[PDB]
RNA sequence: CGCCGCAGGUGCAGAUCUUGGUGGUAGUAGCAAAUAUUCAAACGAGAACUUUGAAGGCCGAAGUGGAGAAGGGUUCCAUG
RNA sequence: CUCUGGCAUGUUGGAACAAUGUAGGUAAGGGAAGUCGGCAAGCCGGAUCCGUAACUUCGGGAUAAGGAUUGGCUCUAAGG
């Protein structure tokens, strides 16, 4: 419907690569907000902060090559907004990436 | 006064206006001149530039250094898929130059040359050449179009069919067509007539249109490089290292008292991108493609008679930036303009080969197949296996 | 107050001016000349996407040193940019005009864009510090409005 | 709102940094209607605002 | 203001004239010394820049830290 | 490089990564052929153990020149 909610993994190395060193988290992020709009449909996406602390945990030029974040579409029937469905994108820690499909999870 | 030293031109003055090219195909500009006694063929076709590698042959060369000997060579590969001619033009030569008279096409013209026709496939409502084949499946229509065959036959002097090349058979990107028109030399005007009109609707092979071990031109567009300044554009001397203003520029353009900048000294301007045309270039090679009889076999591309062996054109690991060769290719000796991925015109030669370094049959000993995405040390995957033994993946598998 | 180029017809038209708008009068100008002769819904969805850089604003007459777009092609020329502060006051003046066409009570969906001005306001003065102990002027170039809307459909 | 005053004052209080003072996120309503010493006191005797711990500079690598 | 007389600090295109105003240049040159920002929330009509929290960084005690003398004179502090 | 303390990149941001620049690197084989001129860059560099010429105002020259060693870990002696 649209509270949906998914998990995937973003190759952030093949989205980084070539930038500058002071412009590396940055960019990686400004990715991840473009990933997550083309994902969804929904401006006003939201980071959270705890991916926030994942992308920048290495400082600004070597960011991590693959990330886990999950994505859901939730109603914004709590501000009188424009758009109704917001994104908010966490994040997911795991081991491996191997193996790791994109997943719909549940309620 | 008086420059005090000679030091010849650098850079040529025949080519330019040193611009990007204003076709990306790569137009012949001059066919091989007609004799009717021949036999009715084509002179041009269209390849893709996949990628280079190198080769291994014995030179028979008397006199020479290397007579009897083994050299290696570099060779670049061009896939060439069969065209499909799907038209055909003639041309009335006249006192202002040569004007093409008609055109005919052909019905069940093929998405490929449709897309072709149009600037966004997506969305159009594909209409093109409705109404044409219309006309070809008439029968007010049809006495139409043999008509204009038979007025195009007592008219013309000039024929040329128009060919696609078929791009569903590549692994490219690009599925719109690229359509060409390749002039039909050697006999009279009815008779190639009558030749491409049984021609049309139909694929024609590289192995039709061209042979083994002759020597062709390559017609193309150089890579492209962008804007360049006068070093890299023209090649100019560097100034010295306490230059103030810059050290990668000519230091004077011009006299005072022609009191314009000549044409004919450095800028900085585009630098690639360009039309050019090279000649001699000697085919090394004919490939077959990827035939099925049964179990399907590629050995009919790189075994070499010395070898043996199942391998293809193909490195390991595909051609870098291009995919891979699954139908017909050919080798030709040496480098060509373009990227990977590029349009090669090819066409016939307009001299006549009679040197010793031309009308020689090679034969070739070896082909290299290691992969060009490194180092790459193995020909095939089963050779890569059998040095290298069981694997921890293999094992766990 | 006094308009120039009174209307046809001042009780199917509406009017608005605004006067010492600090907006660049050339950006202004140009986004004017593209909007005159517009219908108003059409003109408020094409400011919108000059401000969201989704079309284009063609620099004909003040056009030296401004770059190449290919959203000109509309507008068949080469030279565009993408005044946001000029999209935002006209768009503000465009909005009182409709303001004032429902005070009146006209159709607001049927008006249209029949005469629109930009003039020089008087210039302010401030500085700007140069090479050998030099003071030289750092001017800002406001503008006066003035538009008239006018029922037609 | 605006908690400059309220940051320098707390730091005042509490004799550190206003690197070390944190203020509470969520009431940040009652932080902001604190115009005072003793209301500061009163807000870090009720737990609001909370003097930071100093940044480890272990000697464990030297010694 | 016209006519008869009378009297001039009495006629401008210039003087690298003087004072004032305005152009083209031109929406141009430019807003490039000292490594760096990012996420969320709040207030608010309006947030790349305010405030708060979190992160990543810098000055690195011959400091981008804490105090003074000259000098400044209210720039200090709250509120709007 | 870090802590206490302080800050928000030095009067703006975003997107690209052409030429020419400015600042910084690297370079096969040659090794000053470059240039007015080795300009600029590069080489050398700390410490320990050896070993140091002409000349001299006998003080110096002198770190002359030249050579070797240098990490980590486990010990053994000696020095209160
Ligand atoms: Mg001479
Ligand atoms: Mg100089
Ligand atoms: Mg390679
Ligand atoms: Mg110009
Ligand atoms: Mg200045
Ligand atoms: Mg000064
Ligand atoms: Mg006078
Ligand atoms: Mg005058
Ligand atoms: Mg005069
Ligand atoms: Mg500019
Ligand atoms: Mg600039
Ligand atoms: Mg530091
Ligand atoms: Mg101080
Ligand atoms: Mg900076
Ligand atoms: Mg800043
Ligand atoms: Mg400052
Ligand atoms: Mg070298
Ligand atoms: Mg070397
Ligand atoms: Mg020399
Ligand atoms: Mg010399
Ligand atoms: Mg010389
Ligand atoms: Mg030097
Ligand atoms: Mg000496
Ligand atoms: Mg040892």
């Amino acid at each position: 419907n649209e509270v949906v909610t998914r998990e995937y993994t973003i190759n952030i190395h093949k989205r980084i690569h070539g930038v500058g060193f002071k412009k590396r988290a940055p960019r990686a992020l400004k990715e991840i907000r473009k990933f997550a709009m083309k994902e969804m449909g929904t401006p006003d996406v939201r980071i959270d902060t705890r991916l926030n602390k994942a992308v920048w945990a290495k400082g600004i030029r070597n960011v991590p090559y693959r990330i886990r974040v999950r994505l859901s579409r939730k109603r914004n029937e709590d501000e009188d907004s424009p758009n109704k469905l917001y994104t908010l994108v966490t994040y997911v820690p795991v081991t491996t990436f191997k193996n790791l499909q994109t997943v719909n999870v549940d309620e | 006064s008086h420059r005090k030293f000679s030091a010849p031109r650098h850079g040529s003055l025949g080519f330019l206006p040193r611009k990007r090219s204003s076709r990306h195909r790569g137009k012949v500009k001059s066919f091989p001149k007609d004799d009717p006694s021949k036999p009715v063929h084509l002179t041009a076709f269209l390849g893709y530039k996949a990628g280079m590698t190198h080769i291994v042959r014995e030179v028979d060369r008397p006199g020479s250094k290397v007579n009897k000997k083994e050299v290696v060579e570099a060779v670049t590969i061009v896939e060439t898929p069969p065209m499909v001619v799907v038209g055909i033009v003639g041309y009335v030569e006249t006192p202002r130059g040569l004007r093409t008279f008609k055109t005919v096409f052909a019905e069940h013209i093929s998405d490929e040359c449709k897309r072709r026709f149009y600037k966004n496939w997506h969305k159009s409502k594909k209409k093109a050449f409705t109404k044409y084949c219309k006309k070809w499946q008439d029968e007010d229509g049809k006495k139409q179009l043999e008509k204009d065959f038979s007025s195009m036959k007592k008219y013309c002097q000039v024929i040329r069919v128009i060919a696609h090349t078929q791009m569903r058979l590549l692994p490219l990107r690009q599925k719109k067509a690229h359509l060409m028109e390749i002039q039909v030399n050697g006999g009279t005007v009815a008779e190639k007539l009558d030749w491409a009109r049984e021609r049309l609707e139909q694929q024609v092979p590289v192995n039709q249109v061209f042979g083994q071990d002759e020597m062709i031109d390559v017609i193309g567009v150089t890579k492209g490089k962008g804007y360049k300044g006068v070093t890299s554009r023209w090649h100019t001397k560097k100034l010295p290292r306490k230059t103030h203003r810059g050290l990668r520029k000519v230091a004077c353009i011009g006299a005072w008292h022609p009191a314009r900048v000549a044409f004919s000294v450095a800028r900085a301007g585009q630098k690639g991108y360009h039309h050019r045309t090279e000649i001699n270039k000697k085919i090394y090679k004919i490939g077959q493609g990827y035939l099925i009889k049964d179990g399907k076999l590629i050995k009919n591309n790189a075994s070499t008679d010395y070898d043996l062996s199942d391998k293809s054109i193909n490195p390991l690991g595909g051609f870098v930036h291009y995919g891979e060769v699954t139908n017909d290719f050919v080798m030709l000796k040496g480098c060509v303009v373009g990227t990977k991925k590029r349009v090669l015109t090819l066409r016939k030669s307009l001299l006549v080969q009679t040197k010793r370094r031309a009308l020689e049959k090679i034969d070739l000993k070896f082909i290299d197949t290691t992969s060009k995405f490194g180092h790459g040390r193995f020909q095939t995957m089963e050779e890569k296996k059998a040095f290298m033994g069981p694997l921890k993946k293999d094992r766990i598998a | 107050v006094r308009y120039s180029l009174d209307p046809e017809n001042p009780t199917k038209s509406c009017k608005s001016r605004g006067s010492n708008l600090r907006v660049h009068f050339k950006n202004t100008r140009e986004t004017a000349q593209a909007i005159k002769g517009m219908h108003i819904r059409k003109a408020t969805k094409y400011l919108k996407d000059v401000t969201l850089q989704k079309q284009c604003v063609p620099f004909r007459r003040y056009n030296g040193g401004v770059g190449r777009c290919a959203q000109a092609k509309q507008w068949g020329w080469t030279q565009g940019r993408w005044p946001k502060k000029s999209a935002e006051f006209l768009l503000h003046m465009l909005k009182n005009a409709e303001s004032n066409a429902e005070l009146k009570g006209l159709d607001v969906d049927s008006l249209v864009i029949e005469h629109i001005q930009v003039n020089k306001a008087p210039k302010m003065r401030r500085r700007t510090y140069r090479a050998h102990g030099r003071i030289n002027p750092y001017m800002s170039s406001p503008c006066h409005i003035e538009m008239i809307l006018t029922e037609k459909e | 709102s605006m908690l400059r005053l309220q940051k320098r004052l707390a730091s005042s209080v509490l004799r550190c940094g206003k690197k070390k003072v944190w203020l509470d996120p969520n009431e940040t309503n009652e932080i902001a209607n604190a115009n005072s010493r003793q209301q500061i006191r009163k807000l870090i005797k009720d737990g609001l605002i909370i003097r930071k711990p100093v940044t480890v500079h272990s000697r464990a690598r030297c010694r």
